[PDB]
């Protein structure tokens, strides 16, 4: 009996533990995402933006081959 | 603070602007020299949204004034306020724009798209937490369309995570004579379909309209159409420059405005509107086509979002109760797919000299209709190609025209499907 | 021993912790600069209203709270407010650019900037307890802040405090008084986030609180105002139980073992009685058996939804005031025998009593008429299921255009979060379900 209540209380100190351990990595995990899908769509939002600037030095470097 | 900078560009972009400024400095206690002599510590409350305040308990709007010619500005500074403006904050060239867009887009405005960064830059960086810009300007034009178009890309690479209205000045023949309007605007709603975050069309057809059959003015001046988008500005912006709970910032406004990113083009209204009133009476006025700031009837549509502020001394139960009758009783006309998709705010402070008023703004479908009458204006000379040589002088392709066309074509479909999506 | 931390997020439940702190600090004797002339112990003590108030060696009695927001606005007004002196500054935290109604950004994009700051400011209340028994976490469904952050702080306690009971107090969102279209949005989001992460949850709905003021109190058009008063009487009922003691009290926790079958059933449905104007108040004193008839009346529960048409798990009475048991069995009694009352046939059917003896107060210039004698009902009814029914079919409307979701993605969130959250309220509204099946 004695050994029994050894392993309960050693069950709910390890459930509890998982618990923690479990809700830390998770949590890690969807900051990690998040972060990296946010970064993205700005990254991908510069990178057009910054295609404008290029098509906008085309134009006027098309212009000066015109005059 | 969350502070809003302000740019105006061109000849239009600057006149609304003027009076803007002139409105709401009124509503907000500020004369003329910059200096504070309200009543009411609400008109004080929020004042830093759009003003800096410097020593000597000076309030300066956090205003930045841009043109290819000196010509309207020194006509605003010459105005009413002119002297309230930082005289650093106006930049101007000398060459102008001639109405073409390739000109303020790509080469004269390109030219001092730079010198007003730096003054952007300058308002941005002396900002406690800056929400983001707005920016008056025409589409009709060269300098307000191109240049203007041009700096919203430019500001949103430098302020990505800033949001980017703009009240947009849509042309009309009945307004304007000159005759590449069409281009210029079909280049400049491609622009903004892309890189701005909210869009109030101010359609030059609908403020005739209004002036001529409402107002009964047989030849409307600009000063009398601009007297319709000042009341309208005020209007659309009372939610963020007085204490509230609804639609208080750029950012909350647009999250409950834009459903989908590229539908982000607003059909404001005003009431009451009359020649030189009850809540139900003010309601059913501000739902009512008469009073759209944009040439569509929002009843040949379907609204996806639509916001409501009522101004002035009136009952909050009565507002309630008005806004839900004209909900259940046009059901048909609000997208049954987005529950709850009108919001209503109260400000206690009625514009200058009205006891109450009403100002509308509403993503709804029929504004479809406005982009079908550029298109229409946009094809008949596209096919004949005519006036071309204005804008591939300045080095533009032929192919830059066709995506502008059918990338405005498509945003009057995507409007289309979403009026005829259902629920079931 | 046995403390309680309140934590307030956003602005509702800002506004909702100053109501509650106002109406304890009057149900104790303490004054707005913290005085308390009736504790003669200086500097701290055991009393059961320390599980609630620290003390300083000056006397002050300090809420052993935290207010957090993304924006200043509304912790600025409790900074320069009646009960400024209340409140360490460092109680009161705030950011510069709220969550713009938006869960993506209250979780993460702006969350994440301040919530090692609102830990760190927790744990300092924390180390002031001798047997600090858990959390009280007050907050929105519907805002940005309120749905987002509470999820991240309630993810991040569980991290740094392990199963140590959290509870919260949960506004839940109505089209009168709503200020964002995606609030369904939000809500089911912060739902799936906390659901794991919580112990009880008391969802009040804020179209039953407008209701309840409309028609009981006639007020014409409800303010926060309105609403904050008639939330911090029943926020008060609740924990009653932890601030004061008498021999016919019963701890919350005791309420907690019945109400919580299961771990994921934990929403009780509140309901309070009286709720009375001063003027219809004066002519007639309320009777026990009038306030506890009054409970199983739909129209005064804080959630809008038919018990009649669902199962009870449980039902508790937490009277305060003017109550003896015989008064309350004969009450009972009478309701027993003429009242739809259908418990699941896993579950006995006696009704939980506690009493307070401490009687109800009312904040000056309020709507509520001071009675002698209240009731909170706290009970486990299947039919609670209605309010996330209601919720859900309001987030497959918009969800199945995607409308709005772009402001979600932007911020760094997927789809399939959404799936996820959508499906995880698909198997809560099962769950429920299931368990008013009879057995065999
Ligand atoms: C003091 C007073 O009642 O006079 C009021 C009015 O009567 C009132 C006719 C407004 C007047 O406005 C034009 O007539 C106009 C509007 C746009 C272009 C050209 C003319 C007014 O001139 C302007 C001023 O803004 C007020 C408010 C009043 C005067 C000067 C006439 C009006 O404009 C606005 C913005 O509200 C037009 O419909 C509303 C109804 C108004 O009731
Ligand atoms: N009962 C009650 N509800 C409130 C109160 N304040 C806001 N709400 C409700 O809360 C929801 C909006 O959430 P808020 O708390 O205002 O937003 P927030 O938590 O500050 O989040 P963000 O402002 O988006 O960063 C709506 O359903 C409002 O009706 C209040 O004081 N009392
Ligand atoms: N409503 C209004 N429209 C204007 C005003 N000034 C110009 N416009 C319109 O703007 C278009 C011309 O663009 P404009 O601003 O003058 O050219 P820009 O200076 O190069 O930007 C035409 O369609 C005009 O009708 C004004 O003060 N008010
Ligand atoms: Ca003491
Ligand atoms: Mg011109
Ligand atoms: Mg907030």
């Amino acid at each position: 009996k004695r050994e029994h209540e050894r392993e309960v209380i050693q069950k709910a100190i390890e459930e509890n533990n998982n618990f923690i351990k479990m809700a830390k990595e998770k949590l890690a995990q969807k900051m990690e995402s998040n972060k990296e899908n946010r970064e993205a769509h700005l990254a991908a939002m510069l990178e057009r933006l910054q295609e404008k600037d290029k098509h906008a030095e085309e134009v006027r470097k098309n212009k000066e081959l015109k005059e | 603070m969350r502070e809003i900078v302000h740019i105006q560009a061109g000849q239009c972009g600057n006149q609304i602007g003027a009076k803007f400024w002139e409105v709401i400095s009124d509503e907000h206690g500020i004369d003329p020299t910059g200096s504070y002599h309200g009543d009411s510590d609400l008109q004080l409350e929020r004042i830093n949204v759009y003003y800096n305040e410097a020593t000597g308990n000076k309030y300066v709007p956090r205003a930045i004034l841009v043109d290819l010619e000196p010509g309207t500005m020194d006509s605003v500074r010459s105005g009413p306020f002119g002297q309230i403006f930082r005289p650093d904050n106006f930049v101007f060239g000398q060459s102008g724009a001639g109405n073409n867009w390739a000109k303020g887009h790509y080469t004269e405005g390109a030219e001092l798209v730079d010198s007003v960064l730096d003054v952007v830059r300058k308002e941005s960086e002396s900002c406690d937490c800056l929400q983001g810009f707005q920016l008056t300007h025409s589409l009709g034009g060269g300098t307000g369309s191109g240049m203007g178009t041009l700096l919203i890309s430019k500001i949103r690479e430098e302020y990505p995570d800033r949001i980017m209205n703009t009240f947009s000045v849509m042309p009309s023949p009945k307004v304007s004579d000159t005759v590449v309007e069409p281009y210029n605007a079909t280049l400049s709603v491609h622009q903004l379909v892309e890189n701005t975050d909210e869009t109030y069309c101010i359609d030059n057809e609908a403020l005739y309209d209004i002036c001529f059959r409402t107002l009964k003015l047989t030849t409307p001046t600009y000063g009398d159409l601009n007297h319709l988008v000042s009341a309208t500005m005020s209007g659309v912006t009372t939610c963020l420059r007085f204490p509230g709970q609804l639609n208080a910032d750029l950012r909350k406004l647009a999250v409950n405005m834009v459903p989908f990113p590229r539908l982000h083009f607003f059909m404001p209204g005003f009431a009451p509107l009359t020649s030189r009133l009850t809540v139900p009476e003010l309601t059913q006025q501000m739902f009512d086509s008469k009073n759209m700031m944009a040439a569509c009837d929002p009843r040949h549509g379907r609204y996806l979002t639509v916001a409501a502020i009522f101004r002035g001394r009136m009952s909050m139960k009565e507002v309630d109760e008005q806004m839900l009758n004209v909900q259940n009783k046009n059901s048909s006309y609000f997208v049954e797919w987005i529950p709850n998709n009108v919001k209503t705010a109260v400000c206690d402070i009625p514009p200058r000299g009205l006891k109450m008023s009403a100002t509308f703004i509403g993503n709804s479908t029929a504004i479809q209709e406005l982009f079908k009458r550029i298109s229409e204006q946009f094809t008949a000379m596209f096919r004949r190609k005519a006036f071309l040589h204005w804008y591939t002088g300045e080095g533009m392709d032929e192919m830059e025209f066709t995506e502008a066309e059918s990338n405005m074509n498509d945003l009057v479909s995507e409007y289309q499907q979403y009026q005829d999506a259902t629920a079931d | 021993m046995r403390e309680c931390i309140s934590i307030h997020v956003g602005q509702a439940g800002v506004q909702i912790g100053n109501a509650c702190w106002e109406l304890y600090c009057l149900e104790h004797g303490i004054q707005p600069d913290g005085q308390m002339p009736s504790d003669k112990t200086i500097g701290g003590g055991d009393d059961s209203f320390n599980t609630f108030f620290s003390e300083t060696g000056a006397g002050k009695h300090v809420p052993r709270a935290v207010f957090v927001d993304l924006e200043p606005t509304v912790i600025d007004e409790v900074r320069t407010g009646t009960y400024r002196q209340l409140f360490h500054p460092e109680q009161l935290i705030t950011g510069k650019e709220d969550a713009a109604n938006n869960y993506a950004r209250g979780h993460y994009t702006i969350g994440k900037e301040i919530i090692d700051l609102v830990l760190d400011r927790i744990r300092k209340l924390a180390d002031q307890c001798t047997g600090l028994q858990g959390f009280l976490v007050f907050h929105s469904f519907g805002g940005g802040t309120g749905s987002g952050f509470t999820s991240l702080l309630m993810e991040r306690l569980s991290v740094d405090y392990g199963k140590k009971s959290k509870l919260e107090f949960s506004i839940y969102p109505a089209p009168q008084v709503s200020t964002a279209v995606v609030e369904p949005y939000n809500s089911i989001l912060t739902t799936h986030t906390t659901l794991e992460h919580s112990d009880c949850a008391f969802m009040v709905d804020n179209e039953a609180i407008y209701d309840i003021c409309r028609r009981n109190l006639d007020i014409e058009r409800p303010t926060y105002t309105n609403l904050n008063r008639l939330i911090s009487q029943i926020v008060s009922s609740i924990t009653a139980s932890l601030r004061f003691d008498g021999a016919l009290n019963v701890d919350l926790t005791e309420f907690q073992t019945n109400l919580v079958p299961y771990p994921r059933i934990h929403f009780p449905l509140a309901t309070y009685a009286p709720v009375i104007s001063a003027e219809k108040a004066y002519h007639e004193q309320l009777s026990v058996a009038e306030i506890t008839n009054a409970c199983f009346e739909p129209a005064n529960q804080m959630v809008k939804c038919d018990p009649r048409h669902g199962k009870y798990m449980a039902c508790c009475l937490l009277y305060r005031g003017d109550v003896v048991p015989k008064d309350v069995n004969a009450a009972i009694a009478t309701i027993k025998t003429k009242r739809s009352i259908q418990f699941v046939d896993w579950c006995p059917t006696g009704f939980k009593v506690g009493i307070n003896y401490q009687p109800p107060t009312v904040v000056p210039g309020g709507d509520l008429a001071k009675v002698q004698r209240a009731v909170c009902m706290l009970s486990n009814t299947t039919a609670i299921a209605e309010a996330w029914a209601r919720l859900d079919h309001k987030f497959d409307l918009m969800y199945a255009k995607r409308a709005f979701v772009h402001w979600y993605v932007g911020e760094g969130m997927e789809e399939g979060e959404f799936s996820e959250a959508r499906e995880d309220m698909a198997a809560l509204e099962k769950d429920y379900e299931e368990v008013g099946v009879d057995s065999v």
